RNA sequence: UGGAGAGUUUGAUCCUGGCUCAGGACGAACGCUGGCGGCGUGCUUAACACAUGCAAGUCGAACGGAAAGGUCUCUUCGGAGAUACUCGAGUGGCGAACGGGUGAGUAACACGUGGGUGAUCUGCCCUGCACUUCGGGAUAAGCCUGGGAAACUGGGUCUAAUACCGGAUAGGACCACGGGAUGCAUGUCUUGUGGUGGAAAGCGCUUUAGCGGUGUGGGAUGAGCCCGCGGCCUAUCAGCUUGUUGGUGGGGUGACGGCCUACCAAGGCGACGACGGGUAGCCGGCCUGAGAGGGUGUCCGGCCACACUGGGACUGAGAUACGGCCCAGACUCCUACGGGAGGCAGCAGUGGGGAAUAUUGCACAAUGGGCGCAAGCCUGAUGCAGCGACGCCGCGUGGGGGAUGACGGCCUUCGGGUUGUAAACCUCUUUCACCAUCGACGAAGGUCCGGGUUCUCUCGGAUUGACGGUAGGUGGAGAAGAAGCACCGGCCAACUACGUGCCAGCAGCCGCGGUAAUACGUAGGGUGCGAGCGUUGUCCGGAAUUACUGGGCGUAAAGAGCUCGUAGGUGGUUUGUCGCGUUGUUCGUGAAAUCUCACGGCUUAACUGUGAGCGUGCGGGCGAUACGGGCAGACUAGAGU
């Protein structure tokens, strides 16, 4: 039972997006996030990044553990690199 | 869910007007709307108020359930909830087609509408009730080239006096929208009060 | 099913651990024992070797040390009592 | 920027006060008809039983090991050599307690909300520290071997290990004494004294890139414990209570705790509803309503319980745990009859039940979860599809011309009217169906390339989109190819006649029909809605007919036969006080989604998305003290003597 970043599918079925958020691996798709931190299209923008990059660096400092994707988002923004900088 | 389609002189003569008209002015008749229409009739504010419902109904061709949503929508907004109907009612894309008199009937406007005669500022659009804003401009559909109703139309755009809150270029009938569909300050043909206490009861 | 291992790894643990916990309870009963007669010291040599026991089991997992700080200190004080 | 009423007692009126209707909503059944798309929902009845197939396997970078494919070698040329990529089977490690489903039971333990949780735990994650050593023996597997029909099992051989076991070779920490800093919140930090333990390992590999391993500090998560308050009916259940109530001591527990338990005391609850009965999963929320409130709590989401029935426990960081064991019991099945096996209230599926509720669908692409260094594996969850107009949203079922006042119908004062410019006919367009055709976003990952030693961040290419020829797009043909349903005396938009003749028959209330029915059957006409329309059923409102907002009791039903007086309620003038109540402020709380508003995106809408609001409400902290209230006290008219 560890802290996990999971990205949660919600919208309409074929136009969805993904919520960012902090989380229990024992949780479901769509629980109670402990907070939700930005968000994420596949569509539109060519992977659309749409995040805080503020408590990242927090939530990383206490030991949550972001799943592949989510790593790509934070390459992206540069916040992994700047966090373990 | 769907359009009329039918005789306008059956309702024309039942709310005891000619609604539209089209290529004749009236029909030059009387106020008889079939076999014993010539007797006289008691009134009620639920028939009177009813026949302003659907004058409504028929003059921009929208079915109930939609209106209501309308209704809703009026009701939800701050102002008088009429007038909020009506410019709500003008925002839809048939409604600024036929005031802009590129088509002899508003049924042969939304026909064409409805066939994507006319775009929008860059969707080929089929819908009568789309509702079209500020900066909202018409299209005219390429393909609609080299028929009739665009040029004869323009022709005879004169017809149906362009509304002042929006102004049509004529060369390209760029719809363009500048202020908010004020219909209530301009050719209001009907009631609006008694349609607005009708849905309440 | 096919997971008949969990229930034979289970008997093993379990089987070990009760015994393991029924020899520390009898060395509680001589300590105990040893606290009834008076010999002091040898209370105190039992009290090692269940210092020696005790632990090492809750080093093997078998309790979460609680039961440890309640009974090597309660029996402590019992032992200082007597 | 937010509430409508009518009909309905009498010869007539006015009041009082019952019935009904007009609206909306539904996890919806039925009827008639029936085009499509998009978006959503789909046992509400027997927590009744169940075939089939599938739902949790994984790790060779732990070890033994070689039953396969394949490799290499051998070589019988159809058998060998684990050499090894790989790997059946197997030991060991993770998880298997999440996830999925259902709501019987449960009447408040739970739920919600908010507080406490100083002697409440918290493996897998992050992080600082220390350790990261020395050894033994056995054994499964394998081989031989016994049993039984099988299930399934004994015995003997044989073997390693991150398995087991014994040495500390940490002394944070555990214990006790004493001490120091610092608590009232039943005490936290820190030093000394005595005792005092524990593991860990080694690994394969990129042949050292990496994987690791142990005790701790504190974090973080999650969970547990306790508690205030709140959230059904019943008094035709008022006496409930000796493990009960309290203490001592002891054990036990992750833990305070009559949790347990020896002894002692005799209490404890209760009309500010005990014990008991009935009913029920709770909430965010759904529906109604002007709102206060009512009803409801189905999908979705959170929480709680249950898993053929009952009971108990192990393993374990953490079990009531659907796919785990054991017992008992029921019900099915097998058998060599001796003896055994099983649990779809998981996906789909069958039967039953009933008015009724779906495909034995495709796949793991993304997402999600687990193991593993990773690749990779699994995944009937999520993700997609199929059926019903099952329900919302949305578009069509042609426009223009078009008095012939066509045909025809109906009525007719029978001259005429109406149907009706609607049709016929001329003309133009084609959303969508049909046909053809191109074929996406959703996609990042994996391989590979280049830059990159390992990393990193990146070039290019490859593949990977199940749903998919997807949709979308382009073109073609021609009004071709797609409108019905209910109602029509009033209430209530909505009628003329025929037939009929208290009969038949209609009806929600009044009610109609006793040979001239605007209320029955038919035609026609009209109205309303529209691939939906009608009926039934259910909830709300309308109903101010349970009335706080917001009703009554002289006769309309209602003032106890009267008095007393207990609890409870309530309580004059007033000083000062406490600031409990209330008010104001501030912090936290009040999850998300949903709802309002405003933007924005799916061709619009529904829908989704963004943001704000809402979240009416609690605690903590902060000021005043009016009023209420409590305490201290006074006066006097109240009341009394």
């Amino acid at each position: 039972m560890a802290v996990k970043i999971k990205l949660t599918r919600l919208g309409k079925i074929r136009n969805p997006q993904y919520r960012v958020a902090v989380a229990d691996a024992r949780t479901r798709r769509d629980g109670r996030a402990i907070e939700v931190i930005g968000r994420y299209h596949p569509k539109e923008e060519p992977s659309l990044i749409e995040i805080n990059s503020e408590r990242a660096q927090y939530w990383l400092s206490v030991g949550a553990q972001p799943t592949e994707p989510v790593l790509k988002l934070l390459k992206i923004t540069g916040d992994w690199q700047k966090f373990k900088g | 869910m769907a359009r009329y389609t039918g005789p306008v002189t059956r309702k024309s003569r039942r709310l005891r007007t000619d609604l539209v008209g089209g290529d004749q002015a009236f029909e030059k008749r009387p106020y008889p709307p079939g076999q014993h229409g010539r007797a006289r009739i008691k009134e009620s504010e639920y028939l009177l108020q009813l026949q302003e419902k659907q004058k409504a109904r028929f003059t921009y061709g929208v079915m109930e359930k939609q209106f209501r949503r309308y209704y809703e929508e009026a009701v939800r907004q701050p102002g008088k909830t009429g007038e909020e109907l009506l410019k709500i009612l003008e925002s839809r894309l048939d409604n600024v087609i036929y005031r802009a008199g590129l088509a002899r009937t508003r049924r042969m406007a939304r026909q064409l509408v409805s066939h994507g005669h006319f775009n929008v500022n860059g969707v080929h659009v089929n819908v009568p009730s789309y509702r079209v804003s500020q900066y909202d401009i018409v299209d005219v559909r390429d393909k609609s080239l080299n028929t009739v109703p665009f040029q004869i139309a323009r022709e005879t755009a004169g017809e149906r006096p362009i509304p002042s809150w929006l102004q049509v270029v004529g060369e390209r009938q760029r719809v363009l929208i500048h202020q908010l569909p004020e219909r209530a300050q301009i050719d209001v043909p009907l009631t609006e009060q008694l349609i607005v206490e009708y849905y309440s009861k | 099913k096919s997971q008949q291992k969990r229930n034979r790894t289970n008997e093993r643990a379990r089987l070990r651990n009760k015994a393991v916990k029924s020899s520390l309870r009898t060395a509680v009963r001589a300590f105990r024992e040893a606290a009834h007669a008076g010999d002091k010291a040898k209370a105190a040599e039992l009290l090692a070797s269940t210092n020696r026991k005790l632990d090492k089991a809750a080093s093997k997992g078998v309790i979460h040390k609680n039961q440890a700080a309640n009974k090597k200190s309660a029996l402590a004080q019992a032992l200082n009592k007597l």
